[PDB]
């Protein structure tokens, strides 16, 4: 009966296209989101400043024009900003590793052939091939 | 209960983000909101203008202008968001916990989960053929 | 607004008419207000897509046609129907679970199930306590209105005369030739039209046939090819020329 | 459930540490942030130079200059971090909890754990 359930699985999956396309689109928008934010955030780090000057329209209410303005917190935002993007670049490097895994060897059929070559090793040779990409994730867990 | 379509899932997560904005704006609006007021008067070079006013009166004119000449929508924005997003939670939550048609769903998912569960339908779905099963799944399928 | 202009009745208490007033928080409420309505237009826009499916492709029996077109696609054709719109939501969940439901629903399938309930719920002690009768070992599903023949029937070879009034078995299992003692067969109030190679089995087995009270249509035509029949019982052929 | 690869595990830890920094900067940014401004004027020795200001004029120029002449990124840095790290967590969690492919996964790990548990395939695998 479990063999019939596997036979049902063998029918209804039809080599699992929607989980591949879904997984591919979500990881690619994750990567391009990473590149976009590291662009403008590194473009804005030095725009955090401790001490800024001020020239506004307040003359009629105070009588002055220019103000020395110390922000007492910018060093703290600066250190956790640089610490923050250090964490982000480590994260985006991991995103590149997953994308290179996607492009390097994982396909619709690569673990199909892992079944077949592994069956040539396991000596119950002629085995068919249910869906590889989800099985690639288990190949990432263990071939056991 | 796990019959909900995808858009009702988006309704749930957009709903909880929405109330999170509500409780953020409410909390911030309580503990940090104030108004700063000072009078317009006219309508060694630069020296500071002075007013013969007091810290007392500044807090008073703060309260007067803050209550009177400020828009109620900006006063009560998180409360309109909070009450109004509970209208949305009451829509989906009340539709599913309507009593009699909720009994229809509860009965329906009970026979539905067993209808997934029956290995005789694995057998009868799986196929002049024979094959002998046991007793009590016959009774269950009866 | 960030920067409002106040003008109140305070002048007898503070002596000023107009107050330039800055509200230090309106930019924050403004940006999350715009973020709020951005969240709502995305939310209600998806709600409009639900309505567009509600008017575009959703009816009361559309999923019923998916059942029966799926059943003609699924080789168990005639399947009844229970309400489609709730079934449409699980059609949006998966048609696989729709397939589980309709395949359970067909009467041919549960007919086969209760037929197997008959097959394991007639026992050897039952027909064992129904064996020996008038002249010989004679069995009765005669006058018993059973829906099917038990399969322990062809277990016990002691049987010689079989009695089969009132049964909807159009088919007999081929393993009935294990009953080598059976030679006298009573097939009345039934329409057994076996369509199996067991007819050749009983071509060289039996000699007596009983077709009592059987009407004009319910005479099983292929059955009378067995050329070792010797006696024939044809009561009730209310037949013209 | 334990079909997640290792790099999505480190995605999860980077995510929660990331928003932990976000809620730290958000809390600190709300309850403690201000600006200190004072005018540049010229543009027995040491005495105190003095201005002619009141308290809330000083508080007013704090608010006006704080809103105007300061970068929005320096203002809303934890909010951009907090919203933006919700995009990342929503991506990985979204793929796992899209409905019909979640039915694919739930179905598959169901039969797959049965395949782990089958003692005949343990025996016939052992021979």
């Amino acid at each position: 009966a479990l063999f019939e359930k596997v036979k049902k699985f063998r029918t209804h999956v039809e080599e699992g296209d929607i989980v591949y396309r879904l997984y591919m689109r979500q990881t690619i928008i994750k990567v391009i989101k990473f590149i976009l934010i590291i662009c403008y955030t590194v473009y804005y780090v030095h725009n955090i400043k401790f001490d800024v000057d001020c020239t506004v329209d307040i003359e009629s209410l105070t009588g002055y024009r220019t103000y020395r303005c110390a922000h007492p917190l910018a060093t703290l935002f600066k250190i956790l900003a640089s610490f923050y993007i250090s964490l982000v670049i480590f994260y985006g490097l991991i995103c590149m590793y997953t994308l290179w895994w996607m492009l390097r060897r994982s396909l619709k059929k690569y673990s199909f052939e892992s079944i077949r070559e592994e069956s040539s090793y396991s000596d119950i040779p002629d085995v068919k091939n249910d869906f590889a990409f989800m099985l690639h994730l288990i190949d990432q867990y263990d071939p056991l | 209960r796990i019959l909900k379509p995808w858009w009702d899932v988006f309704t749930d997560y957009i709903s909880i983000v929405m109330l999170m904005i509500a409780v953020f704006g409410g909390t911030l609006q309580v503990t940090q909101d104030k108004m700063i007021c000072l009078p317009c008067k006219w309508v060694t070079g630069p020296t500071g203008i002075k007013y013969d006013l007091d810290r007392h009166q500044y807090n008073y004119v703060d309260a007067v202008c803050y209550e009177n000449r400020l828009h109620w929508f900006a006063k009560y924005f998180p409360y309109l968001v909070l009450l109004h997003t509970l209208i949305f939670l009451a829509c989906s939550n009340f539709w599913f916990k309507f009593p009699r048609t909720s009994s229809k769903l509860e009965h329906f998912v009970s026979i539905l989960l067993k209808c997934f569960d029956s290995p005789w339908t694995t057998r009868a779905l799986s196929e002049s053929e024979t094959g002998v099963l046991d007793k009590k799944e016959g009774e269950q399928a009866k | 607004k960030f920067d409002v202009d106040c003008t109140v009745d305070i002048e007898s208490l503070t002596g000023y008419r107009t107050y330039r007033c800055a509200h230090p928080l309106a930019t924050l409420f403004k940006i999350l207000a715009s973020f709020y309505i951005s969240l709502v237009i995305f939310y209600g826009l998806i709600c409009m897509y639900t309505l567009w499916w509600m008017l575009r492709r959703s009816l009361k029996k559309y999923s019923f046609e998916s059942i029966r077109e799926e059943s003609s696609y699924s080789d168990i054709p005639d399947v009844k129907n229970d309400f489609a719109f709730m079934l449409h939501l699980i059609d949006q969940y998966d048609p696989l679970y729709s397939k589980r439901f309709a395949v359970f629903l067909s009467e041919v399938s549960e007919n086969k199930l209760r037929q197997l309930n008959l097959n394991n719920e007639w026992t050897l002690d039952k027909l064992r306590q129904r064996l020996t009768k008038n002249a010989q070992d004679k069995l009765e599903l005669h006058l018993f209105m059973l829906s099917g023949i038990p399969d322990t029937v062809f277990d016990l070879v002691e049987l010689e005369v079989l009695k089969l009034e009132l049964i909807p078995d159009v088919t007999i299992p081929p393993s009935i030739a294990q009953l080598t003692g059976l030679k006298e067969l009573w097939l009345y109030h039934t329409a057994a039209k076996i369509e199996a190679p067991a007819l050749a089995f009983l071509r060289e087995n039996l000699r007596a046939l009983h077709i009592k009270f059987t009407d004009i249509k319910e005479i099983p035509l292929w059955i009378y090819s067995l050329k070792t029949l010797e006696e024939l019982h044809l009561t009730g052929n209310l037949s013209a020329e």
